[PDB]
């Protein structure tokens, strides 16, 4: 709906300001989120701060409602943030000007947020990001001893971008090679396993968190991996995808094709009537009938991605993807191999065209493109994805 | 005249042509050539729907032909304020030079509002400039009936038209 605005920042809170934008772009966290009232309660009473976890979820309510406001670039995160400390000690950590919070690692506070909306709506949250892995360990020199897990899952993939990487696509691939080791030799031997993911459960939101941040040994810093990476706005997923799986998806796939072009279709027709003139209808502003078609528009969208959602099979399970293509929302980028005081970014699709981007540089807003996003070279050159956010087609 | 008028090979024909009486006749022979236009411009809403009034006017400069136009009374009425004071008198300025299309501008002058009585004489002002000297249709005969209404803009608008006018 209404255009997204300046986050109200007060320094050293850049990095918080990035995360809350990004997770509200999802439309279905938006409405759960807006539509929490405290007499549904947690839905886990299996958590001693269980309490504390309804108060963060409120606050959020609060910045997103603002949010979406293009009157309020005020959300005040000053109460927030004090909520945060209480709920967890990696919050109340670093020293800083007024409270003790600074700049933060913004992998840290997603995970930590993460568990905050589980613990009140339960499983459903949880569902729309959880991942199932047929994992296959084969140690490199025990080729012969195989050990297979097939309920290994997770909630979050990690791209690792150390090795050979030029690109996120590549850098995806070698993210399934995570390495470990076992002491045991029943196991064959001490060697690193070669340990080999493939995705047989999709979920409908994927969270990608950049692995990088080390202490490089040799020059005794904090650093981070500097090797370039590219992020193309359309992600594809079919080759990690197990055969089996990949297929439904393609099918489901074509469906969700049709609508968006009978979207697309009546998108044109809005552009002509704003570039004519208003003619008749006497001693008025062309503002005023403007403002009403760029209203129209808002609703008409919602409305769209309500029709995809609708004409996927009812074979399809809640917490499944429809389809093995996703579209790329909310960028959390990160500046400065340093995150003790490094600064954090934020780009933001815009809503009201998909196909534009707000850059959300804190508080100043400054109009991007999708374009812009792609050139990207990553690595320090330029800033570069920390945290990616992506969203099944049509939800 | 006098001089010429006392001699009197004809009358007419010298007044005339010492007055501008001949004057506005070339010009209407002139007029055929360059084409007649009802062409307008301007745009419509906020103060443009003003404007565009306004600007018709101002492009038939001259006598021209705009007869049609300016018969529909909806153009006039759909102007505002003071606004509608500006659009009478324009009126005058498609017919300036001329006395021919006097009739149009005459109906205004009784009907509704203040303003667009203010508006008429304006631009009866303007229309009978083309006489001085001819005393066909003076000037006189129109214009000081409303100098005694003591309406402060009816009798302004009056009394310069006067001054141009002769």
């Amino acid at each position: 709906a209404q255009l997204p605005v300046g986050f109200k920042n007060m320094g050293n809170t850049c990095y918080l300001n990035a995360t809350l934008q990004a997770l509200y772009r999802v439309n279905d966290l938006r409405d759960m989120i807006l539509n929490y009232n405290p007499s549904q309660g947690v839905s886990n009473s299996g958590a001693q701060d269980e309490e504390i976890h309804k108060q963060i979820v409120i606050e959020m309510k609060r910045c997103f409602e603002n949010l979406q406001n293009k009157s309020f670039k005020s959300v005040l995160p000053i109460v927030l943030l004090n909520t945060l400390r209480k709920c967890y000690p990696q919050f109340a950590e670093r020293d800083s000007q007024g409270g003790f919070y600074k700049q933060q690692d913004a992998e840290e506070l997603f995970t930590q947020l993460f568990h905050s909306m589980s613990i009140v709506f339960g499983d459903k949250f949880s569902e729309d990001f959880r991942i199932q892995f047929k994992t296959t360990i084969k140690d490199t020199a025990n080729d012969n001893d195989i050990t297979v897990k097939e309920n290994e899952s997770d909630s979050k993939l990690q791209c690792h971008i150390s090795g050979t990487t030029n690109f996120m696509r590549n850098g995806l691939l070698e993210g399934l090679n995570e390495k470990i080791e076992k002491r045991s030799d029943l196991t064959g031997a001490n060697s690193i396993y070669s340990v080999e993911k493939k995705i047989s459960r999709l979920p409908k939101f994927l969270t990608v968190q950049y692995v990088r941040f080390f202490w490089k040994r040799s020059t005794n810093k904090k650093s981070k991996i500097l090797r370039k990476v590219v992020f193309p706005f359309q992600l594809d997923v079919a080759d990690m995808l197990t055969p089996e799986y990949a297929a439904e998806k393609v099918k489901v796939r074509d469906e969700l094709r049709k609508v968006e072009k009978e979207k697309n279709e009546k998108e044109r027709e809005i552009k002509r009537r704003k570039f004519d003139p208003s003619s008749s209808e006497n001693v008025m502003t062309p503002r005023e009938q403007y403002e009403t078609q760029v209203a129209l528009n808002e609703s008409e969208k919602d409305q769209w991605l309500e029709e995809y959602k609708k004409h996927f099979p009812p074979n399809l399970e809640k917490g499944e993807n429809p389809s093995c293509v996703y579209n790329l929302i909310g960028v959390i980028t990160h500046q400065g191999a340093n995150s003790e005081s490094g600064h954090y970014q934020a780009f933001i699709r815009d809503e009201l065209d998909e196909n534009k981007w707000y850059k959300f540089n804190d508080d100043k807003v400054s109009v991007v493109e999708k374009e812009k996003i792609e050139s990207l070279a990553g690595g320090g050159e330029s800033d570069s994805a920390l945290i990616l956010m992506y969203k099944g087609f049509g939800l | 005249n006098g001089k010429l008028s006392e001699h009197f090979l004809y009358l007419a024909k010298e007044l005339n042509l010492t007055g501008p009486k001949v004057p506005e006749d070339i010009y209407k022979s002139h007029l055929d050539n360059s084409k007649s236009v009802f062409s307008s411009a301007g745009l419509d809403s906020a103060q443009q729907n003003l404007a565009s009034s306004f600007v018709n006017g101002f492009l038939n400069l001259g006598y021209c032909n705009d007869k049609l136009i300016v018969d529909n009374d909806n153009w006039v009425y759909k102007t505002k304020g003071d606004g509608m004071t500006s659009a009478v008198a324009s009126i005058g300025s498609i017919y300036q030079w001329n006395l021919d299309g006097l009739q149009q501008l005459d109906k205004y002058l009784y009907v509704d509002e203040p303003e667009v009585k203010a508006g008429a004489l304006l631009g009866i002002g303007i229309s009978a400039s083309g006489v001085h000297d001819g005393e066909v249709e003076p000037a006189l005969l129109l214009l000081q009936d409303y100098v005694t209404n003591p309406d402060t803009k009816i009798s302004s608008a009056a009394i310069l038209g006067l001054g141009i006018a002769f």
